[PDB]
């Protein structure tokens, strides 16, 4: 702990380019483990990582089946989006959801979400109490009453307390290896001048899991904080992560700089000088 | 290969109007149209379409089953290769057949219902067809018995999906893009699983020649409009100081109200419990 | 509307002559459909293999393309990304050093 | 697994 699993969920309609499109994948913590995508020939829920893929045919059976369901659903609720917002169906428009659970170093649940948006806007989603929900707008409110009136909520609750929790709690054993062992960082600082009088000191962060870290430059003690090149987390490929964080520093002050890095790989928090 | 497409729908009256667009490599460009089995003879005298192919008024010469090539020069023909079949079919060439729905067009979530076609003039083929942009038809071989030719499509398991107007058409052995007028529509609706809303009159069930009787449905949920039905009506709801929302229906005959929400003619709520005036 | 942040890099730190992977990774974009490819001198590289679409928690897309590479200081890798935000394809040379 | 809760709009 702690952990979590999440769904994604994108349904797209695209008048003259096409059928409308079902994509689901599936997420514990950083690592993708399943999709499944309606564009296919025979459309099928498909393993993404190697500890899924010994899970038997009932499993894959049975979430080929929602999800063909899932995307019946969502293609309808493109239609109904429409005539929520009396758009024209010429246009192009997209329904995304994500839902999940959050569970903790026992295994019992911390959290449950689900949540909807509609053109890239937030729609609709369930509050923390897990038996109520928040709409952004009148269409979402349609939506809420009548998924108050089908008492979606509670289902929903049913789901997170029990089967997600479950399935999430089988997965971590699963694949424990790669999804319970931390990999720390390798760590090195490098030196790119800008002017004679500038220079850049670029900390990086290569080949760690999971993907939060820490990566800040210190001037004698203080955080930098402000002045800190901090690019976006970004994979590997190999389902690790890189990062790096660049300072723009006065040529002849690189000892007055350390790079502070931490991560749960890391017994002890790093520091880095260049040399 | 690129994507044919037809808008705003395949199946088409005549008079009416369809448009083929074909779209390759991010344009709906420059494309060839083909038929069914001169598949590498371009029709139109092999006309080029600078333009997705508007078609209108439509006539029965436009039924047929389309592909198309788009323009890929630096390739190996300078043609792509062939796009998704779709078919146009040219509706309104015999009389109309029938359908009907068992055991009826209140359709329980969850459960199947037997949409019939039948006809008097022995239709080699049946089409089920929903209402609505970009929909395929359903076909099915027409059973002859006793005079008659029919089909059962089945729809199910119930879902809002499935909920709404549906038309059935026939084709008889050598005109198969050809089908006859539509059925007379029927509604399909699902019910539930929203809540069941209660059923009261106003005085009350007992009535006489002389006097008003309004049937007043009432629930807790927020049911935009309610809808009255006897067996074998449409209000707005109105929401009352106890936080119920209700509506009244100014009138024999055993009834059952059904609640509904905005934009949302295909989904009812399950049944009240009946109430007999 | 929002238009992608792009980022070309390696799996592993360059070495010339040495197997390794070519990546770029757009984000933030909305709506999902997006053109992304990985030239080579110009020209793209077939055999490019891309992960499933998914999304951040405001609702921005994200997308890893990437190829099996081999660095040399001859040959110039990019990505060229189009975008409905996009008036005109964007193309992002590979640095090692970034 | 995911969710088998339908949520039609
Ligand atoms: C349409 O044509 C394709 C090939 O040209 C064929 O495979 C398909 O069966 C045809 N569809 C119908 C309904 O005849
Ligand atoms: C077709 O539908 C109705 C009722 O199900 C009726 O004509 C007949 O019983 C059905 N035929 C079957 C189920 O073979
Ligand atoms: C709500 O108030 C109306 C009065 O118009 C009454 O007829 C109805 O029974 C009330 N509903 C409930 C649940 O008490």
């Amino acid at each position: 702990g702690s952990h979590s699993m999440r769904y994604f969920y994108t349904a797209m309609s695209r008048p003259g380019r096409g059928e409308p499109r079902f994509i689901a994948v599936g997420y514990v913590d950083d690592t993708q483990f399943v999709r499944f995508d309606s564009d296919a020939a025979s459309p099928r829920m498909a393993p993404r990582a190697p500890w899924i893929e010994q899970e038997g045919p009932e499993y894959w059976d049975g979430e080929t089946r929602n999800m063909k369901a899932s995307a019946q659903t969502y293609r309808e609720n493109l239609r109904i989006a429409l005539r929520y917002y009396n758009q024209s169906e010429a246009g192009s428009h997209i329904i995304q959801v994500m839902y999940g659970c959050d569970v903790g170093p026992d295994g019992r649940l911390l959290r449950g979400h689900d949540q909807s948006a509609y053109d890239g806007k937030d729609y609709i989603a369930l509050n923390e109490d897990l038996s109520s929900w928040t709409a952004a707008d009148t269409a979402a409110q349609i939506t809420q009453r009548k998924w108050e009136a089908a008492r979606v909520a509670e289902q929903l609750r049913a789901y997170l307390e029990g089967l997600c929790v479950e399935w999430l709690r089988r997965y971590l054993e699963n694949g424990k290896e790669t999804l319970q062992r931390a990999d720390p960082p390798k760590t090195h600082v490098t030196h790119h001048p800008i002017s004679d009088h500038e220079a850049t000191l670029r900390c990086w962060a290569l080949g760690f899991y999971p993907a939060e870290i820490t990566l800040t430059w210190q001037r004698d003690g203080e955080d930098q904080t402000q002045d800190t090149e901090l690019v976006e987390t970004r994979p590997a490929g190999d389902r690790t992560f890189q990062k790096w964080a660049a300072v723009v520093v006065p040529s002849g002050e690189e000892q007055r700089y350390t790079c502070h890095v931490q991560h749960e790989g890391l017994p002890k928090p790093l520091t880095l000088r260049w040399e | 290969k690129p994507f044919l497409s037809a808008w705003p729908s395949a199946v088409v009256p005549r008079g009416g109007h369809v448009t083929l667009r074909c779209h390759y490599r991010h344009r709906f460009n420059n494309f060839m149209l083909y038929k069914e089995d001169r598949i590498h003879v371009p029709i139109f005298h092999g006309r080029l379409f600078q333009e997705s192919f508007n078609m209108s008024p439509v006539t029965t010469a436009h039924a047929g089953n389309y592909t198309c090539r788009g323009s890929h020069p630096h390739s190996p023909t300078g043609w792509s290769a062939p796009s998704n079949p779709v078919v146009i079919m040219v509706t309104g060439n015999h009389r109309k057949p029938s359908l009907l729905a068992h055991p009826g067009p209140l359709v329980k979530s969850g459960e199947r219902v037997i949409l019939q076609c039948w006809s008097d003039i022995m239709f080699e083929h049946f089409f089920l067809h929903k209402e609505g942009i970009s929909k395929d038809p359903s076909r099915l071989v027409g059973q002859i018995h006793d005079g008659v030719s029919k089909a059962n499509f089945s729809i199910g398991p119930m879902m809002l999906a499935l909920a709404g107007t549906y038309r059935c058409y026939g084709s008889v052995t050598h005109t198969p893009y050809q089908l006859s007028a539509p059925s007379d529509p029927l509604d399909i609706v699902v019910t539930g699983p929203y809540e069941k809303p209660s059923l009261s009159a106003q005085p009350g069930p007992k009535v006489q020649a002389g006097e008003s009787v309004t049937l007043s449905c009432s629930s807790r949920s927020s049911y935009d409009m309610y809808h009255l039905s006897r067996e074998g009506r449409r209000l707005p709801a109105v929401r009352k100081v106890n936080r119920t929302f209700q509506a009244d229906f100014p009138l024999g005959g055993t009834y059952r109200c059904f609640g509904s929400f905005r934009h949302s003619p295909y989904e009812w709520s399950d049944p009240s419990d009946p109430l007999l005036v | 509307q929002r238009t992608p942040k792009i980022q070309v890099y390696s799996r592993h730190p360059a070495e010339n002559g040495k197997s390794n992977f070519l990546n770029c990774y757009v984000s933030g974009f909305h709506p999902s459909d997006i053109e992304v490819d990985l030239l080579k001198n110009g020209e793209r590289i077939e055999k490019v293999e891309h992960s499933d679409l998914s999304f951040s928690k405001d609702w921005s897309f994200y997308l890893l393309y990437y190829t099996e590479f081999t660095p040399t200081e001859k040959d110039e890798y990019a990505c060229r990304v189009n975008h409905v935000t996009l008036s005109q394809p964007k193309i992002v040379k590979w640095d090692r050093d970034m | 697994l995911s969710s088998p809760v339908t949520k039609s709009f």
